[PDB]
């Protein structure tokens, strides 16, 4: 599933299962396409749409993976309940280096 | 903010220039007070002249 | 003990003792989950006057104590002379340092 003839079989599959630097590198480094006529050539949208999708999933994936240092998360909109009588704590969002957390 | 504030309040503002230059120094505030002070006694002075 | 219909009788006792953000979380988090056709017709104004009392008796309790450690202060109000005939009133020099700690 990692043919370079071909570009549907390595979009999502040998992507989202591990860190896609390895497949981009073997991509780079195979040139781009061989014999474009004995294969599935035609509506090259489709694949570079599920290409891009199964990129998408990956970072993502390693994202929450790397992400063990922010796992809280919270609204920025206020007044969203009838029972807003109190004033919440303000602290700050996601703009400083992880020291504490 | 180098530039003025907190000139809304006025009636507080007599007693802290009154009571601010008894053996403290600051020139910044207290030249604007005195400047302040002389227009209005400038201006309420202008109708009994 | 935590029935929604009464949120004012859980929250004097927590601010009280324990602290004040924890109640004010707890009262946040709560907020007004049931209607108002059950409890009772008190609506709010009576926990909020509630919890501004308790608030009020725990400052209160906290600055007793936090007060026990100082010595003396000063007035700067006038007439505040013991000796008038022997030197003439004057105000409060800072010269010393403001704070020990």
């Amino acid at each position: 599933s990692r043919v370079v003839f071909d570009p549907s079989n390595p979009t999502t599959f040998s992507v989202e299962a591990i860190a896609a630097y390895t497949p981009v590198a073997l991509i780079r480094l195979l040139n781009a396409s061989g014999p474009l006529q004995p294969g599935h050539r035609v509506d090259i949208a489709d694949a570079r749409s599920i290409y891009t999708v199964g990129a998408a999933a990956s970072a993502a994936r390693a994202r929450a993976n790397h992400n063990a240092n922010t796992i809280r998360r919270t609204a920025m909109f206020a007044e969203t309940d009838p029972m807003t009588w109190l004033r919440p704590t303000v602290g700050l969002k996601r703009t400083f280096n992880p020291r504490i957390i | 903010s180098h530039r003025v504030a907190f000139v809304n309040n006025f009636h507080m503002l007599m007693y802290i220039t009154t009571y601010l230059g008894n053996g403290e120094l600051p020139e910044v505030c207290i030249n604007i007070y005195r400047d302040l002070l002389q227009h209005v006694r400038a201006l309420r002075q202008t109708i009994t002249d």
